[PDB]
């Protein structure tokens, strides 16, 4: 009878969807990658003391990577953390192995360029068990990089140094321009680090790793200026819904 | 005397000014102090610049009280707007209910 | 690959996920932003005047030398940034720590995880069937009630009018959960709106995350197979009486018969005295074992309206 014909192509009645920050996209993907491996997410405060940020990581007061570290200090003990190590140290002291945690969070350094902001995000992983080897470090991170970039890409492990690991390594991804690109750092946990948290390095071993979320996000989605992440232009953020 | 007695009757007139008739007191006192400038038609000529400086210092003191009162009134109007815009913050917000699985 | 034991972690169904809350805010039209944790004390002292913040002795700049006491300094700088680029309508949120000096906290500084956001501009973008209307207090409050409803404790939440130097004194509220202040919400005070060069009416909120990271696990209750009855009442009370207290009185003073109390109109004008308002309330009554009749029904709405006689005012 009645013909109340309407144009069904008119825009619908709704409010537009918001999205997540691109760095949050990255952190969420990585948490799901390692969550399937039994890694628990652990968070902690961003202002720390020099013990949980240096001493517990086998970085004495006279160590070079401390004064020459671009660190924000409030006094001689309190600082803006340069890594999310405080939660990892506290977890190891509160329980015996097995340990399987990842630690995301904001960290701080004094530099500020096109490729550097005074604040950025770091994802750090830690596993401690009976027979954790360097071969496990390679395989786990090779699996991670293949999942993160979704391709059988060229990676390499390269000797490096950190006071809290030995052997230490950085891993590079072959850049699209033909050069190797440093993506993360890793190594086997130093026996001093295990010792002062009450873990016997003669019985237990483990590897750890760290990576910057801004760097991986830029490589993943083609972001060319790191400062765009913290200008929060709604036209930049809306691309990542 | 006079130099401050006229400013006393000026700041007191611009004190209990309900509406924006501050300019009405501005009109009357600007003519009173301009007439006081005409009273400098004599006196020692070497002191005439000193007489004009004391009169203009009195005119600046009246203009400061006029600005201070104009600021009091426009803030009083802003406060009146704030009072009228009071709402019941306990009233339910606008939303569609959440569903569950 | 690593060889290890497949041991389950310890799960708690009562945990409410922050990612679940971020998803709801996305599904209500909010964009996540991330701002620097050190801010400009010149502008933070405008939003939180008198509150001493933790300062960096050697900052990258003076405009990034004060650890943030809230997330509002970063969020309000973000809307000004976007409004300076031809975007008046911005609806954003952020999760992150605040840094409040506290002698009882570790390292003398308390670091609480906060969830904050801000909306401004029209409710919707330009639309063929929706009219241009500026966002108001009940728009943001509605979004906040959607967040709090994820905990299953919305019944125990109170929005009390409370003073805040950054907010409109007549359109600001402290948020309480079980007698604890968990956050704030309100329109940015018009003079603060002026000093920050905000384009128009701007509404902010902030919540202490850990106070709502817990939710109620469901427990199946019996449902009555017998019909229910609705009775509407129109109560005239004083203009300064919060309507939620009246609704809470009808729900509390009423026994297990009344199962639903809802407000559907608020009138004041030609018909009601000045300084008074009429609240139209619907009362739904039902019993789990039997059906009700007009005798016991009308005696219960009469019991409810008499409870509003001494504590409040009569009906009409
Ligand atoms: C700073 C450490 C802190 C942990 C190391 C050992 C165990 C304590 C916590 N972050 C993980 C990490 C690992 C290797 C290389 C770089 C890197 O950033």
């Amino acid at each position: 009878l009645a013909a109340e014909t309407i144009d069904v192509s008119l825009p619908g009645r709704r409010i537009e969807n918001g999205g997540l920050h691109p760095v949050t996209r990255t952190i969420d993907r990585i948490e799901s990658f390692f969550g399937e491996l039994g890694f628990t997410v652990a968070t902690g405060p961003e202002i720390e003391d020099d013990y949980h940020n240096f001493d517990a990581l086998n970085i004495p007061g006279h160590h070079p990577a401390r004064a020459d570290h671009d660190t924000f200090w409030f006094d001689t003990t309190r600082l803006l953390r340069t890594q999310t190590s405080g939660v990892q140290i506290r977890t190891m002291k509160a329980q015996q192995p097995p340990i399987r945690i990842i630690a995301p969070g904001r960290v701080y350094r004094n530099d500020y360029d096109q490729t550097h902001t005074p604040m950025f995000h770091q994802m750090e992983g830690l596993i401690v068990d009976t027979n954790i080897s360097f071969t496990n470090l390679k395989g786990t991170l090779h699996d991670f990089l293949r999942n993160f970039f979704e391709e059988d890409l060229q990676i390499r492990f390269r000797p490096s140094y950190f006071p809290f690991t030995e052997p230490s390594a950085e891993v590079d991804v072959m850049g699209k321009n033909g050069k190797w690109l440093e993506v993360l750092g890793c190594g086997m946990v130093h026996p001093n680090v295990l010792r002062n948290v009450g873990i016997d390095p003669e019985v237990y071993s483990g590897f750890a790793f760290g990576m910057g979320m801004e760097r991986l996000t830029m490589l993943r989605y083609g972001v060319t200026d790191l400062r765009s992440f913290f200008e929060n232009d709604l036209r930049f953020l809306k691309q990542f819904k | 005397e006079l130099v401050a007695s006229a400013k006393a009757a000026i700041s007191q007139a611009s004190d209990v000014a309900a509406l924006d008739n501050v300019r009405v007191e501005y009109l009357g006192k600007k003519g009173h102090l301009t007439l006081q400038m005409t009273t400098l038609r004599e006196l020692p000529p070497e002191e005439r610049p000193a007489a004009g400086a004391v009169i203009n210092e009195a005119k600046e003191q009246v203009q400061q009280a006029l600005n201070a009162r104009k600021a009091e009134l426009e803030s009083a109007a802003l406060n009146a707007r704030l009072a009228a815009e009071t709402i019941d913050v306990s009233l339910p917000g606008r939303r569609i209910e959440n569903g569950g699985l | 690959p690593v060889q290890a034991s497949l041991i389950m972690g310890t799960h708690r169904e009562a945990d409410l996920s922050l990612k679940r809350v971020k998803t709801l805010l996305n599904d209500k039209g909010y964009q996540e932003v991330i701002t620097y944790s050190f801010v400009d004390p010149k502008v933070q002292q405008m939003i939180h005047p008198g509150v001493e913040a933790l300062l960096l002795p050697s900052p990258i700049s003076v405009e990034m030398s004060a650890m943030r006491l809230s997330l509002w300094t970063g969020l309000l700088a973000t809307v000004v940034y976007n409004q300076n680029r031809q975007q008046n309508r911005v609806r954003i949120f952020e999760s992150g720590l605040r840094f409040v000096p506290d002698t009882q906290a570790p390292l003398g500084i308390r670091q609480d995880l906060m969830l904050a956001g801000v909306i401004c501009g029209n409710r919707y973008e330009e639309h063929w069937n929706l009219a241009k209307e500026t966002v108001d207090f009940y728009d943001l409050k509605g979004d906040l009630e959607s967040v709090l409803d994820l905990t299953g404790k919305l019944n125990e939440v109170e929005f009390r009018a409370e003073a805040n130097p950054a907010l409109h004194p007549g359109q600001s509220a402290a948020i309480y959960l079980k007698g604890e202040r968990i956050g704030f919400v309100g329109v940015v005070h018009p003079e603060l709106e002026r000093k920050l060069d905000l384009n128009g009416r701007t509404l902010v909120f902030e919540l202490e995350w850990n106070k709502l990271a817990d939710r109620v696990v469901p427990q199946a209750r019996e449902i009555s197979r017998f019909p229910a009855n609705r009775r509407d009442i129109a109560v005239v009370v004083a203009e300064n009486v919060p309507a939620a207290d009246i609704l809470s009185e009808c729900k509390k003073v009423g026994v297990n018969q009344v199962v639903g109390v809802n407000l559907f109109d608020v009138y004041r004008g030609k018909g009601v005295a000045e300084g008074y308002k009429s609240l139209a309330i619907s009362l739904i009554l039902q019993d789990t074992s039997r059906t009700l009749e007009e005798e016991e029904i009308a005696a219960t709405v009469a019991k409810c309206v008499e409870a509003l006689k001494e504590r409040f005012q009569a009906s009409l």
